[PDB]
């Protein structure tokens, strides 16, 4: 049924298709998002977040309540080493209640 | 509470008084607006036929839609309108301005915000008790970057 | 101010002239719905020097009983949708062409020729044409190609099997040209019914609704000083006109060309200002919707017809996306081709944008180029011995020209 | 519930229509005419209450009505006024 | 056969009461007043009326889109004839 | 001299209530239909571009700036706020003029 | 030159304040038509002129519903039978 979602992306630098694990459709389908929707995926998180309807849309109607934003000027994808700072006492804190979750 | 943050937003707010409205049983709609100075005809989307239908606005209102979020706001009806309570007259200038607005939250504030699943609650109803030092050590570093990086 | 046009030129000739080897030197024909363009192939000649008969392929006559006003000095022309569809002025233009490029003798046309067609040509205008061909004309052997397949060949990297996309405009049409291994995919081929005519006519209707003033003094050949000199193709077309909605740079880049002159006399004699309207009448083949009609145009047809594609013969296409014909003339056309494009490719893949040497002439040097290599290819050519069987719809599928489709028409 | 102006029955509308001497009548016919037949209580309604509302009265009367007519350019007899 | 309607516009020509069912008008009447405004009541007398000069003027508008028909060729009439009808008239 | 002095008969009349000019393009494309066509060929009818995917965008008609707004009146696109006082005094022969540019609800 | 743009005449007779009808065989039509009723006339030119005003503005209102009539009907061309049709609708033609 649903091994997987394929997904297109677009920026004015070009595009990709991309393999989401069903974890990810279903923080997709948590935003709300649809065909035509700017997206940000940090595919070493699973974090997503929808910015707003792609401007190519913003004629789809002459007023609707959704925010329009430019098709971004940026990479499809991006990449860099980062470095994270954690303290054994976060640890301590963010494992011994239950979490909010 | 005594150091504060300052931030600029812009936004597409549109203001008029509603001439006539439209709707049929998906859905399709129709509005219309009017200045001093313009007039203007609509096709709607769903999310505003939702929320101009949810609020019951009326032909001879005056009205803010944040175009952003399809909330609605009435200021009172037009007094051309009065007959048959609050009356005033319709905005001035263009119906869809790109207002600025500047906003200003204290850093505590910003603390209240990120300690539970709704923080602002806390901020009012004085919940907001021994809040995790290590919560203000990431927020105070994240401010002193927006900071220098320009946008607060 | 404006300036107005220039005509009755010097093409007169002897009879024809004479090479060596095999003595018929063929000729070299356009068609064009715009204008037609002609000459002998000179051949052994590479910098081919006078092309002729780069007219205005419109006509008229003296119903006083006067002269046929075939060629330059209401109007009719030979072509609709740019396919040839008539004979009783395709007759007297074809006469006029052939008076002044010369025929030999007498009552035949000598010398073999090479002829435009339509991207794809109906098989009834391609009867009617080899029927006027060989029924009145009666040439020896004659080959058809297409003006973007000829400028193609013309501007080729080597004359080898290349791929690629053509892109090409005129006067109601541009079209999409896949092509493969110099192969025409005529299946997944596609045009839009749009172009020079449309935005001619877009431009004077707007300075005809803009300036109540003028409404006779702006005509179709003053949209053309406009059009193909103070115009421009934006490179993005919302930045474009974002940028002319502040006065100062409206004011200082704005077009102000007086019309013909005899209140400070310019309600009158105006300066026609232009400034988005010298961006509308390009954008047409961009975003046909500036016009009332719905289709694709350029952007998502040419997203479209990739799509039809596995991934790898995409690559090794889009390497060679050619420009040429008509509206491609436009200064910026390529920088805002290579971004239309740049915004539908896989992210890091590689893609090159070619213009044409000559984005009007080149169809012509083309089928000139053509015609020298291909000169007694015998197999390629139609001869007159095969119209005395083949019914006039036939075509053979030699290299930069149309597909043939097996198919034969009942006449009587 | 009928109160979509459907209560003014196909039949019914059908008979002004043939009363009005009109032959074949297509499907769309009947809520067009129900369209009209709002707008001219918009009228007639509307201004009918203005000569209602000029003595203020709960009860509108024949006159009120042939006052609204008079105005509008369709008089009419028997009601008086 | 298609056509005995031909014999109902007689009927309904030889006919002169009127033809809408009084409870519906009625009902429709009060609708469109009480939205317009609050404790408007209507004698039977001014229902009367208001039902007389609405069909009087329906028949009209038929009336005026059967010419439009006939002068469009037709022998049926489509709601663009209406629409003509009440263009011609200034409606 | 005259690249011939006779001429075939193609298709037009000497004289008749028939052309002298032979089919034309809308009757062509109709005509050809009655041929042995398959799914795999250069056929003339299957050439012309789809429709547009995406929603077209607005351009004011007076002056081609991106549209905010549409007139209830006279029904044409505007921009700016003295667009809108222009327009309104504009004379119906050129207000149907915009609209039949682009093909509008009343053509 | 022949056969082409028929709006030359309506950028030409609708640009000003002007009135299509001249002056001198305007003001030899209405006299005779008066006296019929009425003979030993005599008119004020404010008088006469005052009738132009509201004729010509009559026909251009009657050529206006006139031609969306044609269209209805099938036709480009405004004919008779338009005017047939337009003036008894509006009631006048009765
Ligand atoms: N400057 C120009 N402006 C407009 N159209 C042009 C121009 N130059 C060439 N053309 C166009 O070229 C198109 C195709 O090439 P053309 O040279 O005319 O040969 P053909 O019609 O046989 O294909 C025509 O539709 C014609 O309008």
């Amino acid at each position: 049924t649903i091994s997987h979602v394929i997904i297109g992306l677009k920026t004015a630098k070009g595009t990709k298709q991309l393999k989401l694990d069903p974890s990810i459709f279903e923080s997709l389908q948590k935003e709300r998002v649809e065909a035509g929707d700017v997206i940000y995926i940090e595919a070493n998180s699973g974090a997503v977040k929808r910015q707003g309807r792609c401007d190519t849309y913003a004629t789809e109607f002459d007023l609707e309540a959704e925010e329009y934003v430019p098709l971004p000027k940026g990479d499809v994808h991006k990449k860099k080493e980062i470095i994270q700072d954690v303290t054994l006492h976060d640890l301590d804190v963010a494992n011994a209640r239950p979490q909010g979750g | 509470r005594s150091i504060g943050v300052r931030i600029k937003e812009e936004t597409e707010i549109i203001e008029g008084e509603v001439v006539e409205i439209q709707i049929d049983r998906s859905k399709v709609g129709k509005l219309t607006l009017k200045t001093t100075e313009m007039e203007t005809i609509y096709d709607l989307g769903t999310k505003m036929i939702e929320s101009l239908t949810k609020d019951k606005v009326q032909a001879g209102d005056v009205i803010t839609i944040d175009k952003a979020t399809g909330k609605i706001s009435k200021l009172g009806r037009s007094f051309t309108r009065a007959r048959d309570t609050k009356f005033v007259q319709c905005p001035d200038g263009e119906l869809q301005k790109r207002k600025e607005v500047v906003h200003t939250v204290s850093l505590h504030e910003i603390d209240v915000i990120n300690s539970r699943t709704q923080g602002f609650l806390a901020l009012f109803s004085g919940d907001t008790g021994e809040i995790k030092s290590e919560v203000r050590e990431q927020i105070n570093a994240k401010v002193a970057e927006w900071r220098e990086e320009g946008k607060a | 101010p404006f300036r107005d046009a220039r005509a009755a030129p010097d093409p007169v000739l002897e009879a024809g002239p004479v090479a060596h080897g095999p003595l018929p030197v063929p000729l070299v024909l356009d068609n064009g719905s715009f204008q037609v363009r002609a000459g002998w192939a000179c051949p052994g000649q590479d910098p081919g020097p006078e092309p002729r008969l780069q007219f205005r392929a419109v006509c008229a006559r003296g119903r006083g009983g006067a002269r046929g006003a075939s060629g330059p000095q209401m109007l009719r022309s030979p072509f609709d949708r740019n396919v040839p569809v008539n004979l009783e002025l395709q007759e007297l233009l074809l006469d006029y062409s052939f008076q002044h490029l010369g025929v030999s003798s007498q009552g035949c046309v000598d010398h073999p020729i090479v002829l435009t067609e339509a991207v794809c040509n109906p098989l009834y205008s391609r009867q009617m044409m080899s029927e006027l061909l060989f029924e009145c004309y009666g040439i020896p052997k004659v080959a058809y190609g297409i003006d973007s397949l000829f400028s193609f060949y013309h501007n080729k990297p080597k004359n080898s099997m290349c791929s690629g996309l053509i892109i090409s405009s005129g006067y109601q049409c541009t079209h999409v040209l896949p092509i493969l291994e110099g192969r025409l995919d005529a299946k997944n081929c596609k045009r839009i019914n749009l172009g020079g005519s449309q935005a001619a006519g877009y431009l004077q209707r707007l300075l005809q609704l803009k300036y109540p003033g003028h409404l006779a003094a702006i005509t179709l050949s003053r949209m053309e000083e406009i059009l193909h000199e103070h115009s421009y193709i934006a490179e993005d077309y919302v930045e474009e006109l974002h940028k002319w909605r502040c006065p100062d740079y409206y004011e200082n880049n704005v077009h102000k060309m007086q019309l013909p002159f005899s209140v400070f006399n310019l309600a009158a004699y105006h300066q026609l200002f232009v400034g988005t309207e010298r961006i509308r009448a390009p954008e047409i083949i961009f975003q046909p919707s500036l016009i009332g009609e719905e289709q694709a145009g350029i952007a998502e047809t040419l997203q479209y017809i990739l799509d039809r594609y596995p991934k790898d013969i995409q690559e090794m296409l889009v390497q060679n996306v050619f420009l040429t014909g008509g509206n491609t003339m436009y200064p910026g056309m390529k920088a805002r081709m290579e971004k239309e494009l740049l915004e539908m490719r896989p992210f890091r893949s590689s893609f090159q944008v070619q213009l044409a040497s000559n984005p009007v002439l080149d169809a012509w040097y083309g089928a000139r180029d053509w015609a020298l290599n291909h000169l007694d290819d015998n197999e390629v050519w139609i001869t007159r011995k095969e119209y005395e069987e083949k019914g006039g719809e036939y075509l053979k599928e030699h290299c930069a020209s149309n597909i043939y489709v097996p198919i034969r028409l009942p006449k009587q | 519930l009928r109160d979509n102006i459907q209560g003014i029955t196909k039949p019914a509308i059908r008979r002004l229509a043939r009363r009005g001497g009109v032959k074949r009548i297509s499907g769309l016919i009947y809520e067009e005419t129900r369209g009209v037949l709002k707008v001219f209580l918009e009228n007639v309604i509307r201004d009918a209450v203005t000569y209602t509302e000029h003595a203020k009265r709960k009860t509108v009367t024949a006159m009120d009505v042939v006052y609204a007519l008079k105005r509008q350019g369709r008089t009419l007899y028997g009601f008086g006024g | 056969p298609g056509t005995v309607a031909l014999r109902e516009i007689r009927r309904y020509q030889k006919s002169t009461e009127l033809l809408i069912r009084k409870l519906p008008f009625q009902r429709l009447v009060r609708e469109i007043a009480q939205d317009f405004k609050t404790d408007l009541r209507f004698q039977s007398s001014a229902v009367m009326a208001l039902q007389e000069a609405c069909e009087a003027y329906l028949v009209g508008l038929f009336e005026d889109t059967n010419l439009c028909a006939i002068h469009a060729k037709r022998v049926t009439i489509m709601p663009k004839d209406i629409q003509l009808a009440r263009r011609i008239r200034g409606e | 001299k005259d690249p011939n002095f006779v001429h075939s008969g193609h298709g037009g009349a000497v004289a008749g209530k028939k052309n002298r000019t032979w089919k034309n393009l809308k009757q062509i494309l109709a005509s050809e239909r009655a041929l042995p066509w398959q799914l795999n060929d250069p056929n003339y009818f299957s050439i012309d571009a789809p429709p547009s995917f995406k929603p077209a965008k607005k351009y004011s008609d007076v002056s081609g700036l991106l549209a905010n707004y549409t007139d209830p009146q006279s029904k044409l696109r505007f921009s700016t706020i003295e667009e809108f006082s222009y327009i309104r005094r504009l004379p119906s022969d050129v207000v149907t003029g915009y609209l039949a540019l682009r093909k509008a609800t009343s053509i």
